[PDB]
């Protein structure tokens, strides 16, 4: 786990991601249901990042996966979407922030990455999913 | 000012211009590789520049006068080659590029000329003699 | 189960959903077959909601899933389609409304959501399937 | 089983359906075959109905599934394609009509329906398959 | 098995079908392998017929499946592609014709058919696969 | 210079030109098989040349004067054939290719002519008599 | 030369031409079934010919003068039929084909005529009376 | 011959024509349901005819003169309705169909008129009064 | 009759018209939600009407004269807003709608004006003052 | 009123206008990010505004007069860059944006000029000097 | 196995095919790998042939599959791509040619073929894969 | 393992490939989870090479797979993307290069290749996935 950097600045339009829950459920077949939640929290689970710049940006991006990545390190993630609460219901969010200001430490959900060449200097990679391990 | 009579396309066989050369037009292109990241100081579109492929296309019009350079283009079309073509710009200079002979067409009417268009496109790296 | 709010007002064209019937069935290989249902109601089972507004609407929408949501709470749902009966047959609907005026309390059919950024201010999420648990 | 009504009048272009058979078959591997038919009849098996009108037509259509439907009732079906025989071969059809004049009593082949909103007043649902239980 | 009629005349462009060979095969993992076939003929295996005419043609076509069809009858099939031999190799075809002049008695490879209505008079059905059972 | 009256399309029956031949235009084509590898000395588009298919298309306009060669084209259209067609270029020579009769059309107005367009396209390998 | 007044489209009711027939144009087509095998003596496109479907389309313009043949076309459109239509070519002869009434349109301005276009297309096998 | 001043589109409120009616054009359509079976006596395209949907479209141009019938069309557009519209053909008669008000547009220049186009399309079954 | 000088588009800052307003054109639309059931009394297309979305688009042309209302549109474009816009119809009245500033363009030649087009489209519910 | 001679595009090397500048046209754009929720007070289309990307495109026409600024654009095209470009509006002021050199073309006829079009598009965030 | 003919001349653009190997592989999970090859040769494995000519060419093509084909015969195959060696590496190809001049005897990889009609005289079939059995 | 050549020069736009990490993972259903990798390197795992030139280039490319290839040999691979370190984090890459200057010896991830003919001279093959075995 690191505190190394946010990310390369570029993120394409389509960087999707939202919180998860396990919340297993029985669906009582002759009436309503009853369902349990063991979390009290949520994995933010950001997906579908895309790097799109010159090939000068690519070699600092492929080794972003490699050098400080490996598999098992932080690389605090920037959200385009210390405790934050959500007060728009009379309920509350009250979800903690271990890192400062929406920085949500994560890890990539990939055994490999796949960078493509689109033109003499175009570097693309279609997806880098994350799940924000604590 | 520069005379339009000065800019000349010319074939190899050593370079000679074709006979009917009524209107000619070299046209360059680049496909504008859009690199629009989410950040941009006013939401402006950002572009990369040098990553884009770049091209050239020559469209020569003229009246069919039989010349060896005009017969050459037919031979370039049937025996499909990509030889060196050369286009002068009056005070810039020549281009001297490899092109192909993409589409030619001969036309004639009941009263007018034997006319022809000659459309070419880039086939390699170009040059500039200054 | 809550009585908190309807929803964000915006719903895209394509918000699908219609009643779901157990309809336990035998399918005799001879021919005609019998069947019965143990509900005497119908889960309305609304799907394919889409939030589309500015990013100011997104942070009150992502924590809509989180804060009063979790998984297991009401958030009464607005239908663009106290007892209502349906009299267009000589049979009857006679289906109850626990909440007032088509408000059908539900829950989202998702372990996670997936909000996307499509431009400097565009917030999109493709689907939030519900089932109106009693 | 009812005798309630035909259907809403509207049916989109593409309402497909044709008769079935079980006719299990052995395909004797070193020559021709031999095959048995236990029916002497055919399930007409109409599919792919689409309701397309205003939202005023939708509430009399969603409860068509619900009120006289449930799961297990008739709602005699209108064919755009008392005993009818088919004499264009020297064989015969001789297929009975329990209901009058091509009315083929059926049931919907769905646990749920799915009505969509296409515009301020457009109501669509893509499919309602039937099999004509006796 | 019948001798009733060829078919409705109409067949759309795309009526595919060609001979099917048992071709029991061993596929030795070393390399080359041997094989043999027990037919000494070839099931012609025609597929993808389409009826396209008015709705007047449809009721003589839906009961073509039903009346003389059922599942297990002939209805001699017309090929747009008494013993015929094939002499373009020094080998020979020498394949028999039980029926006269390319009439290849078949059966449909379907438990059901599916006729569609595409306009006030348009009748379509996408496929009727046969296999020419002897 | 070459007279537009000289370039003539002509049918077989032995070759004779059609009657109304107001404007005619043989048009050749090639689809430009793009072979753009990642390497290219300036990022220029590279082309292969001889791999491209090559075509010819004849568009003849004219006024309907009844001739046996004009009746022949109707017979070529109804009995759909691909016979030999021949187009002179004034000082080049003939082409002598197999074409088809892709689309013809007869037109007339309340005051003008019986006119016709006649559009043809290549059907085989062409030639050149020089 | 042939007069454009001679080529006439005409409806059945027995055949009579329509009233406003300012400009008419029968147009035939074939879709050119490309059969381009890998072998071809110069890489030329090969075509099959007779495999292609063939069509006909009639586009008649004119000014709305009320006639029974003009009322007939409205009745052919509302009661949608495909009756026999017949188009003379001056010195060729008639065509006598089954067509439909694909799209008609009536138009009028604040100062001009009641005018109409009448677009037809082939519906069956055609003929030729010579 | 028929005067173009005679053919008139008109709204309901009882029917009155709109004020600026510089050029108007009812246009009918059918989508030509192609029924091309493999058999056809010359490979001709066969069509069904009556299976095709049929339509109507009205495109009215004019100069903005304020009238109650001109205000009506704005009210028909904002309160989106499909009321009865009626278009005379000079010597045929009226049409009297339900249409909608698909797209209208008001235009003005620094020197010219307040002008408007008014585009309508069919919304139901039409008629004909003869 | 109504003067084209009377219909005026105008920005907020309180409403003032822009300087170069050579030609302007409000244009409304509806997408015509086709509801064509199998039954229809003649096979006619049936439409729903009020289900269709409805729009408005303003295309203003003019010559670049510097005004505060002309500077306002640049500020509306860079600071991308959807403010209230208002378009008079001479004897109808104003529209007073929220629009955006979809595409503007400034143009100039070696001999002519500094000219500009200004294209807008609807952004909300519109109005009508009568 | 503003003279069209005043609005000038100019390259860097420090800024100088190009030689043949017969017609030039900066053109801005935005793609109009449609945010049409089901609710809308009359079924009107709602738009977001500031979410849309925004662009600029320069299309300069002119006659080829050899200048260092004209040679610069060739060097900008071959050595593909995105340098700063600057376009004056007469009484607004300059723009001073990074653009690329998307497509240029040189043309000449048998009797006319050596002419050229020069098409550019936005490559970054723009400015405005007022 | 035959020596009968090459093939019909026509082959569409897209006639794909290249050599095979079994070369089973273990991928030692904590380092590099080691892998075995039992062939010393390669199955050329040509696929995706397409016949496209008139219907006069079709009846000499459908019985090409049938008459000299059956399943288990040669029909020497023409490559648009006596021992041939490949000397562009310092290694060697040294691959034998049992037939003369790139003629690669094969067999079709099909239990059935599927010829289509595309127009009054157009005959098409999408694929005839082969593997070049010795 | 060879040192024979790089490759044919041509590679189409789309030659994808990036490092692949074992990343053995436990995924505790509670929440956060631990992980470790046994490589201390990363298989570069390049894919989607395409040869596109004349047919003169094809016969030196199909036997590139065959002659020095087989399955189990090196053919050092050129990357369009002696020890190289990556210093953009305060961590390090420090990944070795057994071959000089980005030459990454690999092997193709294919039992067969598939070269296509697209025109009189066009030679194409869609993919040659490698993994850079040490």
């Amino acid at each position: 786990a690191f505190h190394e950097v946010r990310f390369p600045a570029n993120l394409s339009f389509g960087s999707v991601g939202g919180p998860e829950r396990r919340t297993e459920i029985v669906t009582l077949s002759s009436g309503h249901e009853e369902r349990n939640s063991p979390w009290a929290h949520s994995r933010r689970h950001y997906d579908a990042g895309v790097g799109l710049r010159s090939l000068d940006d690519v070699e600092r991006l492929i080794a972003f996966f490699e050098a400080r990545g490996g598999q098992l390190h932080g690389f605090r993630w920037k959200d385009w979407a210390g405790i934050v609460s959500f007060n728009e219901p009379p309920p509350q969010g009250a979800r903690v922030t271990a890192g400062f200001e929406f920085d949500v430490p994560v890890r990539f959900d990939t055994d490999r990455i796949a960078v493509s060449v689109q033109s003499f200097q175009a570097g693309d990679l279609p997806q880098v999913p994350v799940v924000e391990v604590r | 000012a520069q005379n339009g009579k000065d800019l000349l396309i010319k074939l190899d066989l050593q370079f000679e211009t074709i006979a009917g050369l009524r209107a000619t037009r070299i046209s360059f292109n680049a496909e504008t590789v859009d690199v629009t990241s989410l950040e941009s100081q006013g939401g402006w579109r950002e572009l990369l520049g040098g990553a884009g492929v770049r091209s050239a296309s020559i469209s020569g019009a003229g009246v069919f006068k039989d010349a060896d350079t005009d017969e050459r283009a037919r031979q370039i079309f049937f025996d499909g080659e990509v030889p060196e073509f050369q286009v002068i710009i009056p005070d810039f200079g020549i281009v001297q590029g490899p092109f192909m002979i993409t589409s030619i067409d001969y036309a004639g009417s009941h009263n007018g000329e034997a006319s022809y268009e000659l459309a070419m496109a880039s086939a390699g790296a170009l040059s500039f003699t200054a």
